[PDB]
């Protein structure tokens, strides 16, 4: 046994929100390329193009 | 008539770990303990501090380990970060914000806990209740939400640690169940030398005086200490224990056989 | 694992319970005797042979071992003959026959509230003991208890107090039971879902969750669950496991509430399992 496949899978994304919110995308931003593809079809894509401009 | 017919078969969960079944054609113990979400190992190997924390995370991750519970040391690792004393709240709600509000505190705790519910595992529950315990209308909804835990589900965290404690006490250690215990919120006539008064203490009342006087030792007793129910002559435990290793008679030269009264 | 061990007995075997730290083993027969033996390291060591109790016995219960060393026995006879270990001794230490027919379940009461035993005997009526200090007794009856009589009884967890506990009888109706105030013990609720008898009953242990769960056995056979997770609400929903084809005897659970082991006239012990969708399997 394990823990489940994506136990996590549902609070990166409101940690990614959390820190998007209050200003701070740079944050935000660098945790999207470092991980690169486990977190990358979760957010919409209208709300990446905002974050990196 | 009206009485039902005789039972001939039968099975019940006796212990912690057994079942005791008997069948028409003898009564057999059968140690059914893989099949339980407690562990008995690692309730022997669980420490749990109050000091140092960080040194409990990673004592009870290696003993997860050596059972090999690959679950459990992600969680323990996880424990170890997320409590840190450098992630310590401030006394001002306009400094900065929380750590229990970050998405990576209390929203997390409350993920593992669910989960582990739904699997009915007392053990880690309880465990990990007891580590995350650590105008003027403002301040105080800043003091309830600085807290990792939900201050308005107490009951719950009390009642985790209370069965958790029954089991260690079926188990058969009596050490690990008061540690345990411990962390449990809600609460669970000597003759002075100068006066001839009972007191009920360290300290007399009317002379103000120490009313205990060590019957080897003549240094007044404020701790610990035992005596005979009928000479009422005692000590310091260790001194009377020492002077009791080899002779059978009353210190202070009274004439009976302690041994034989103090103890039933 | 195994410890197999050989009774030594003239008769059927009725009942057997294991002591609360996994150290002794007594065992009910139909030769008026109860056989206490130490089933430590495979031993099939005696250390009573208790005798008594005219009729064939039935059934045994342990206490909690902070009040010592008890242990409660019914029987035919009509009579509940309670032990006791004095200077390393069993000997019979109080009788009560206060039981026109014979009592048929004995169940000891979670520790917090004290020392009470509840027996409910075939003559409609529950009896509870409750010891009051220096070797007393105290007996306080409930008579017209079930059409016919009662047949099991079963103690539920202490909450934070509210005494509870949950009888069943021939009358096909499981009954729930309050202590109030002064000191009545007022009906609360009744549950019908069952078809032939009702043999067994048994409440399910409490790790904090808010959910009462009591399980049941009918002489038909059915096994239903009657979880209730509406905290005050006070209301029960049956649900079913199986139907078997013979009469179902004894249903226990284990510590957490995740097993139940059912033993019925089949001759044989199942175990289950709940699953993540919400049905029962074996195992
Ligand atoms: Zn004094
Ligand atoms: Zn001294
Ligand atoms: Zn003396
Ligand atoms: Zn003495």
């Amino acid at each position: 046994s394990r823990l489940p496949p994506d136990f996590f899978g549902v609070l990166v994304r409101d940690m990614l929100h959390f820190y998007a919110e209050q200003g701070d995308v740079q944050m935000a931003v660098s945790v999207l390329i470092v991980l690169g593809e486990r977190v990358r079809k979760d957010i919409d894509e209208q709300t990446q193009e905002h974050w990196y401009t | 008539a009206n009485i039902p017919f005789p039972r001939t078969s039968g099975a019940r969960f006796c212990g912690a770990g057994y079942l005791v079944y008997f069948t028409r054609p003898k009564v057999i113990i059968q140690d059914i303990a893989c099949l339980l979400p407690v562990h008995k190992s690692l309730g022997e190997l669980y420490i749990l501090n109050v000091n140092d924390i960080q040194e409990t995370c990673q004592k009870n991750a290696a003993s997860a380990l050596l059972v090999g519970r690959k679950d459990l040391v992600q969680v323990w690792s996880l424990a170890t970060v997320a409590t840190d004393l450098c992630l310590g709240p401030k006394s001002d709600p306009d400094l900065e914000t929380p750590w229990a509000r970050h998405p990576f505190g209390r929203q997390l705790l409350e993920s593992l806990l669910a989960h582990y519910c739904r699997l009915r595992d007392v053990q880690t529950l309880a465990m990990l209740c007891s580590v995350f315990e650590a105008r003027e209308r403002e301040r105080d909804q800043h003091d309830k939400n600085k807290r990792l835990l939900d201050p308005a589900n107490t009951q719950q965290f009390d009642d985790f640690k209370k069965c958790y404690g029954e089991i260690l006490y079926r188990w058969g250690l009596r050490e690990k169940r008061a540690e345990v215990l411990k962390f449990v919120s809600c609460p669970p006539g000597v003759y002075c030398s100068h006066c001839r008064s009972e007191v009920r203490g360290t300290q007399c009342a009317i002379c103000k005086g120490f009313t205990f006087q060590c019957a080897i030792c003549h240094v007044a007793v404020r701790g610990s200490s035992n005596f005979c129910l009928t000479c009422g002559h005692g000590g310091h435990t260790s001194h009377m224990m020492e002077w009791f290793r080899t002779q059978e008679v009353c210190p202070t030269g009274c004439g009976c056989h302690c041994l034989l009264e103090s103890t039933f | 694992v195994i410890n197999t061990v050989d009774t030594s007995h003239e008769d059927m075997i009725h009942d057997a319970q294991m002591d609360y730290y996994g150290t002794r083993l007594a065992t009910c027969s139909s030769d008026r005797s109860v056989k206490i033996f130490d089933v430590r390291n495979g031993g099939q060591i005696l250390i009573a042979d208790l005798r008594g109790h005219e009729g064939p016995v039935w059934q045994v219960a342990w206490a909690h071992p902070m009040y010592g060393n008890i242990l409660a026995s019914c029987s035919y006879d009509r009579k509940v003959i309670i032990w006791r270990e004095e200077n390393g001794t069993w000997e019979k230490s109080h009788e009560h026959a206060g039981h026109d027919s014979s009592v048929n379940s004995v169940c000891w009461a979670p520790h917090d509230y004290g020392l009470i035993l509840a027996c409910g005997s075939s003559d409609g009526a529950i009896s509870l003991l409750t010891y009051t200090g220096e070797g007393q007794w105290e007996v306080k009856k409930i008579n017209n208890a079930h059409t016919i009589g009662c047949n099991a009884v079963s103690w539920a967890p202490a909450v934070v107090y509210i005494k509870r506990f949950a009888s069943g009888g021939c009358d096909n109706l499981i009954k729930l039971w309050k202590e109030e105030e002064d000191g009545q013990w007022k009906e609360e609720q009744k549950l019908e879902a069952h078809s032939d008898w009702v043999r067994d009953v048994a409440w399910a242990p409490s790790i904090g969750l808010p959910t009462s769960t009591i399980a049941s056995c009918s002489q038909d056979g059915r096994v239903f669950i009657w979880t209730c997770d509406d905290a005050s609400s006070n209301t029960w929903s049956p649900k079913l496991l199986h139907k078997f084809n013979d009469v179902v005897w004894h249903v226990s659970w284990s510590i957490t509430a995740n097993i139940l082991a059912v033993s019925g006239g089949d001759n044989k012990v199942t175990l289950w399992k709940e699953s993540v969708d919400g049905q029962w399997v074996c195992i």
